[PDB]
RNA sequence: GGCGUCUGGGGGGAACGCGGGGAAGUGAAACAUCUCAGUACCCGUAGGAAGAGAAAACAAAAUGUGAUUCCGUGAGUAGUGG
RNA sequence: UCCGGCUCUACCUGGCUGGAGGGCAGUGAGAAAAUGUUGUGGUUAGCGGAAAUGGCUUGGGAUGGCCUGCCGUAGACGGUGAGAGCCCGGUACGUGAAAACCCGACGUCUGUCUUGAUGGUGUUCCCGAGUAGCAGCGGGCCCGUGGAAUCUGCUGUGAAUCUGCCGGGACCACCCGGUAAGCCUGAAUACUUCCCAGUGACCGAUAGCGGAUUAGUACCGUGAGGGAAUGGUGAAAAGUACCCCGGGAGGGGAGUGAAAGAGUACCUGAAACCGUGCGCUUACAAUCCGUCAGAGCCCUCGACGUGUCGUGGGGUGAUGGCGUGCCU
C-alpha cells in the first residue's frame, strides 16, 4: 500500500517524529505498519521479562518512505512495459524504491 | 448609463460594456430579495425527513390487554405515541418547500442585486479568465486577485467556457454560474461579480426583449 | 380409453398492471337508499411494463379535428343526490 | 427487364409457375431463425493521479495558533494521536477487459416485389350472424330508472350488406360523422424485491427500520401470529508485571498511560435513591410542613482597633403572627 515490509521509512507524525526504521510488519486491513525503534510500549507479561519493551504498530500515513539519498518521498508508480511490471518510484528523484 | 471596463488576463482593456439602468440601476427591494432567496433555498431544501405514525410502525394491531380489570391505563396499541417505540404524532413527512414565486419578483430581485453590485463598483467584466485550453488555476487566481481582493466571487460564463470554469473552479470563495442561471442568492453571496463579455451581453440580450 | 415417444407446464416473487368477485367499521350527528368504496380482502392472470389503440370516434354546420395512452385545465363546473 | 416450363392437349392468341439483373425491407407490430466480421461502443475487476519530513510555540500527539512556501482540470468526502488541498484512501482528470453479456454497424442470410403497374366506362356479387337491434332483469356511465341515449353481463327474440347499418343524450325526419360484430401494434405512462453511485436546514441508540447489538433472534403462544432489550475504555491494550490483605471476589502499593477523577463493571457520568463526615437544630410538643418577624449558634467579607460595627452577605433555626396541597 506504498509501504512494504523491509522498506525503510521516516516517521513524520507521532511522538517518534524524525526516527527511521525498517517496516518489520504491515497490516493493510488496519492500514498500519510495525517499525523498529518507534512506538515503544512497555508490555506487562505474567512471566524473566515482566515489563518488556516492544514496538507497537503505527499508521502508515504517519510514515514516509526514504529515498536512495536519505530523504522522504511520496511514492509513485511508473509502468515497466519492457516487463509489464508496475514498479515503485520516488516522487523526488524518480528512482525505484 | 454605467460603464464597465472590460479587462484581460494581460491586464489590458478590450474596451467597455454598457450597463442598462433597467437591469443595473434599479432600486433594490430588500423584502423582495429576501422572499426570493428564501424561495430559492426552499426549493434547494429536499424534504427528506420522514417518520412513522402509529399506523406505519410495526405491530400495534391488537389491544395489549383488557380495557378493564387490570388497573393499568387504557391502551389500544403498543405503538401509540405515548408508548416508547410508538408512532410519531405530528412529525416530519416528506414535503416540497418550493415556493411558487412570480417571475417578475424573481427578475426584479436579481436586477436589484446586480444593481447594488454595480453601484458599489463590484461588477467586473473580462474577455476570458485564462487563455486557451490550458486550465491554470494559478492564472485565474492571479487575475481575480487583480480584479478584486475579496473572498466571495461570482463568475458568470457561458456553458462553453469549460477551460475558464475548470481553471477557476477549485478556488474556495468562487462560485461559477451561467448567465441563464443567474440568481439573487448567488449574486448576493458574492462580494464581487465577474462576467465574461459574451455572458454579460447574453444576459443583456435576454433581459432587454 | 390403453401403450410408446417428443415438447411444455406445475412453484416462488416487494411493488406496478389487466380481468373478475367484493365487505364492514365509518359518515349521513339515528338508519336501510346513499357513503365508506369498487376501498380492504380474495380469485385468475401476466409483462417489464401492462392495458388501450388505428374511429360503426368527436364535433356541430367551422372549407372543423383526426389512433391510443398519460399530464394539466375544463371544474369542484354542468349536473347528480333520501 | 430478360429467359425457360406450363398454360388440357399441337397449332396463332389470354393467365400461372420456375430461373436471372435489380431493387424494398428484416430479426421489427408489420414473416423467421441462424450466421459470421466488427465498433477505444457500454457493463461486469481495477490502475495512475500534483503539491510541505517546512520553521516557531502549545500539547501525550499537530490535523491548533503565528509565519513561511507549493499544487490546484485536484480546496469532494473520510481517515491519520485535536479543524490536513500539499501524510493516507482518494478527488478533478485520464486510462483499462482476456472472457461473458448487452447495444450497434457491416454483411452472409431470410422474405417480398419482381407476368408489372397506369389511369377510365355501366350492371350483378361481397364488405365479419345467433351478431346488431328489440324486450325483461341488472351493472356502470355526472346520471341513484329517471324522459335515460351511449357502453355492458344474462335470458329470450332476432335483421339487413351500402337507396345497408351504427351514432350524434328518449324518439321521429333531415343533415353530418363513421363503417360494428376479425387480429396485431412501439413511445409518451405506473412501480422497485434487487444492484451501483450519490443527496439530506432526516434520526442519532426510549430516536431512526421491530432489528446500530445474538433480530424477526431470545421470549410468548397449540397455532395463525405476536415480539423485545442490549452501542462509546483508550490515540494505541500500552488491558495494571511484581509485592501485600484475601479462599476467592474486590482492593492497596507499584507500574502503563497525557489522564485510571479512562481499569474490558470502563467517554462525559445529571436526578431520583443510598450512605459517611462537619456545622446548626430538635425529646412539654398538635407542624399543607411554608411564609413574615426573629433570639441564639456557626461561617464569610470589609472597617476600625484590637472585638464591636456594617449599606453587609450566607447556613441554621428557639420563638411569635399568618396560613386548608397541585391538577381535572
Amino acid at each position: 500500500m506504498k509501504v512494504h515490509k523491509g522498506d525503510t521509512v521516516l516517521v513524520i507524525s507521532g511522538k517518534d517524529k524524525g526516527a527511521k526504521g525498517k517496516v518489520l510488519v504491515a497490516y493493510p486491513d488496519r492500514n498500519k505498519v510495525l517499525v523498529e525503534g518507534v512506538n515503544r510500549i512497555k508490555k506487562h507479561t505474567a512471566v524473566s521479562g515482566g515489563i518488556v519493551t516492544q514496538e507497537a504498530p503505527i499508521h502508515v500515513s504517519n510514515v514516509m518512505v526514504v529515498d536512495s539519498d536519505g530523504k522522504p518521498t511520496r511514492v509513485g508508480y511508473r509502468i515497466d512495459d519492457e516487463t509489464g511490471k508496475k514498479v515503485r518510484i520516488a516522487k523526488t528523484n524518480g528512482k525505484d524504491i | 448609463t454605467l460603464k464597465v471596463d472590460v479587462k484581460t488576463p494581460a491586464g489590458k482593456t478590450d474596451g467597455s460594456v454598457e450597463l442598462p439602468a433597467e437591469l443595473f440601476d434599479v432600486e433594490p427591494n430588500i423584502a423582495l430579495m429576501h422572499q426570493v432567496v428564501t424561495a430559492q433555498l426552499a426549493a434547494k431544501r429536499q424534504g427528506t425527513h420522514s417518520t412513522k405514525t402509529r399506523g406505519e410502525v410495526s405491530g400495534g394491531g391488537k389491544k395489549p390487554y383488557r380495557q378493564k380489570g387490570t388497573g393499568r391505563a387504557r391502551q389500544g396499541s403498543t405503538r401509540a405515541p405515548q408508548f416508547t417505540g410508538g408512532g410519531t404524532v405530528h412529525g416530519p413527512k416528506p414535503r416540497d418547500y418550493s415556493q411558487r414565486t412570480p417571475k417578475k419578483m424573481i427578475a426584479a430581485a436579481l436586477r436589484g442585486a446586480l444593481s447594488d453590485r454595480a453601484r458599489n463598483d463590484r461588477i467586473h467584466a473580462v474577455t476570458e479568465l485564462v487563455e486557451g485550453q490550458t486550465p491554470s488555476t494559478k492564472s485565474a487566481k492571479t487575475f481575480l486577485g487583480t480584479l478584486t481582493e475579496n473572498k466571495k466571487v461570482l463568475v458568470v460564463i457561458g456553458r462553453t467556457d469549460e477551460v475558464g470554469a475548470k481553471s477557476v473552479r477549485n478556488l474556495p470563495g468562487v462560485h461559477v454560474i451561467s448567465p441563464d442561471q443567474l440568481n439573487t442568492y448567488d449574486v448576493l453571496n458574492a462580494d464581487d461579480v465577474v462576467f465574461s463579455v459574451e455572458a454579460l451581453n447574453a444576459y443583456i440580450s435576454a433581459n432587454s426583449k
